[PDB]
């Protein structure tokens, strides 16, 4: 499962993100840039892998695309 | 040789607002201020923007 | 001046975009099955032969500009 893998690989930035930051005058902005990139991008992935988890439909395929990827997958 | 001196006042006039700004975070700063410039010591949305 | 300047950035995109179209048709990709009227793989490479000779034709427009 990548859900228990990507919860810490996007959890490195945002938890170990503010732990290693230089002491310059851009500390309050780069930490805000690193944390909000970890919040927005990971939740964007989170609400996309949950939509396909436990589905309800199936891909309605064209007739030439019924027998084609049997040789390809 | 006479010095210029700097006296601090204590009025109730509304102070202007100022933002520390690089070359990077300038475009995101004046895209917030195009609608309305914030009050004195308001929470600035531009780092989150 | 500008018609000479707009042609190089179109050709520089014309060599990048059409080469990757040539490699994506050489690998016989499953997403591109709308453009095909082991035998079907040879039609895919034919379009990759088609793309590449137009990707190289944009290099001539770069030297002309």
């Amino acid at each position: 499962l990548p859900v228990v893998i990507f919860t810490t690989f996007w959890g490195l930035i945002g938890i170990a993100g503010p732990w290693f930051v230089p002491k310059g005058p851009n500390r309050g902005v780069i930490i805000t840039m690193l944390v909000a990139t970890a919040v927005c991008c990971y939740l964007f992935w989170l609400i996309a892998i949950l939509a396909q988890l436990n589905p309800l439909f199936g891909p309605q395929l064209k007739n030439e695309t019924i027998w084609y990827v049997r040789f390809l997958w | 040789t006479v010095p210029s001196i700097l006296n601090r006042m204590q009025t109730n006039q509304t102070p202007p607002t100022y933002n520390k700004t690089n070359k990077f975070t300038y475009g995101f700063q004046n895209i917030v201020d195009a609608y309305g410039i914030g009050t004195y010591r308001e929470i600035n949305p531009a780092p989150y923007t | 001046p500008k018609l000479a300047a707009c042609g190089i950035v179109l050709s520089a995109w014309g060599v990048i975009m059409l080469i990757m179209l040539g490699i994506f048709f050489n690998v016989h990709s499953a997403v591109l099955i709308e453009d095909v009227p082991q035998n079907i793989y040879n039609l895919y490479e034919q379009v990759s032969y088609n793309c590449f000779i137009a990707a190289s034709l944009y290099l001539l427009l770069g030297g002309f500009s």
